[PDB]
């Protein structure tokens, strides 16, 4: 599917309504000078998939404030909608009938739309982090995209009171083979992606027998070099790095779509232009992505760009957009 | 810095007209440069050194003057 536009009310910095169209584009740059409103505007979408990584969003010179989403879901255009009064009261919509967070939950969580991982939002300033995090962190990770962290639960439960083993060798495979289905493929695929973006890159399992309870240890090794440790790699070095397990996680399961803040941010203009490469490379009507950057090395390579600016009399975020294919 | 040059070019077309559409604004400097110049909209908007508005989608964006362009 295909994030087609939003509808903000009130937002955060976006007073009154706006809208924001990103029309056939899957590689659409929202650009803007420093404090326009450009996360905000990723606020603003994180915020209408659920996701909590209140009333502090809210316009402020209203009363509640609302997001819309016009996702493309086959032929139908569906609209899903969020709103927060001042209370903190949340409800959530879906092509205008009221529904429940779980009724939510699943509509996203059937459409690749893991906000529990948040594996496709990199919100400003954390993408050097998706590399940098602790092997115990890392697998968690894992354990949250596959999906193996339900049954973590249970499996403590039962792991304590230790006829009542085979209720616990029952769910560690689950728990087990649920974490592998997703680890695996993603391990299988991320030299290949390590590499484009140059290289060579690695996960190791480190409790073989319970994955799951314990470290994930990722390796990469810029090309003409030659480490492993994280704890080596340089700021621009680790952001490639990341951005490759970012990707390569997300090639198990792939959400429809990845909103990018600035990660380009401590880039080279030589990596800036590879990134670029692979956005522009692999983006197509099944996977979009929406980068948020201050680079023109980055957004010229866009199919479509969102440009923000402030409007001080005013005092609000505005838009207006741009079709760059014609170009 | 560019956002001068743009700002000039500006500075004088608002001067002998009311309304000026940023593709002509472009036309008038001879992708990489589209992307460029609509930054640079942006950022004098922002400064308030200019009006922004646009009808549609993707539209045809109408650029008029503030005092302070000048
Ligand atoms: N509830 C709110 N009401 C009105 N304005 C707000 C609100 N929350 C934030 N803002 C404004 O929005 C600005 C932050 O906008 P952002 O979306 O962070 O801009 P930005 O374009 O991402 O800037 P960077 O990250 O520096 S490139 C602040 O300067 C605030 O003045
Ligand atoms: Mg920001």
């Amino acid at each position: 599917g295909r994030l087609v536009g939003l509808e903000l009310s009130n937002f955060k910095s976006y007073r009154g309504v706006t809208k924001v169209g990103f029309g056939e584009s899957n590689f659409t740059s929202i650009i803007g000078p420093n404090g326009s409103g450009k996360s905000n505007m990723m606020d603003a979408i994180s915020f209408v998939l659920g996701v909590r990584s209140l009333k502090d969003l809210i316009y402020r010179g209203p009363q509640s404030a609302y997001v819309k989403a016009f996702y493309q879901k086959g032929n139908k255009l569906v609209e899903l909608m969020r709103i927060i009064s001042r209370n903190g009261d949340t409800s959530y919509k879906i092509d205008g009938k009221t529904v429940s967070y779980k009724d939510y939950s699943i509509f996203l969580e059937n459409e690749n739309i893991l906000i529990k991982a948040k594996n496709f939002l990199v919100f400003q300033g954390d993408v050097e982090q998706i590399a940098a995090q602790s092997p115990v962190e890392l697998s968690r990770m894992f354990e949250e995209v596959s999906g193996s962290i339900q049954y973590k639960k249970e499996y403590e439960e039962l792991k304590e009171k230790i006829k009542i083993l085979n209720q616990f060798l029952k769910i560690k495979k689950k728990r087990k083979e649920l974490f592998e289905k997703t680890f695996d493929y993603v391990s299988d695929h991320l030299d290949a992606i390590y590499r484009e973006l140059t290289g060579n890159a690695s996960l190791t399992i480190e409790d073989e027998d319970e994955p799951f309870n314990a470290g994930i240890k990722y390796h990469a090794t810029p090309p003409l070099k030659r480490f492993k440790d994280m704890e080596y790699l340089s700021g621009g070095e680790k952001t490639v790095a990341a951005l490759a397990l970012l990707f390569a996680i997300n090639s198990y399961q792939p959400s429809p779509f990845f909103v990018l803040d600035e990660v380009d941010a401590a880039l080279d203009i030589t990596n800036v232009q590879r990134i670029a490469a692979y956005i522009r490379r692999h983006r197509n009507p099944d996977l979009q992505f929406i980068v948020i950057s201050l680079k023109n090395t980055m957004f010229e390579k866009s199919d479509a760009l969102v440009g923000v600016y402030r409007q001080q009399q005013e005092n609000s975020s505005k838009i207006i957009t741009l079709d760059l294919s014609n170009y | 810095k560019a956002i001068v040059q743009m700002a000039k070019i500006l500075r004088k077309e608002l001067s002998e007209e009311k309304e000026v559409i940023f593709t002509d604004v472009l036309k008038s400097q001879a992708k990489r440069e589209a992307s460029r110049g609509f930054f640079d909209i942006l950022s004098l908007a922002t400064e308030g050194c200019i009006g922004l508005s646009q009808t549609e989608a993707f539209g045809n964006i109408k650029i008029d003057a503030k005092p302070a362009l000048f």
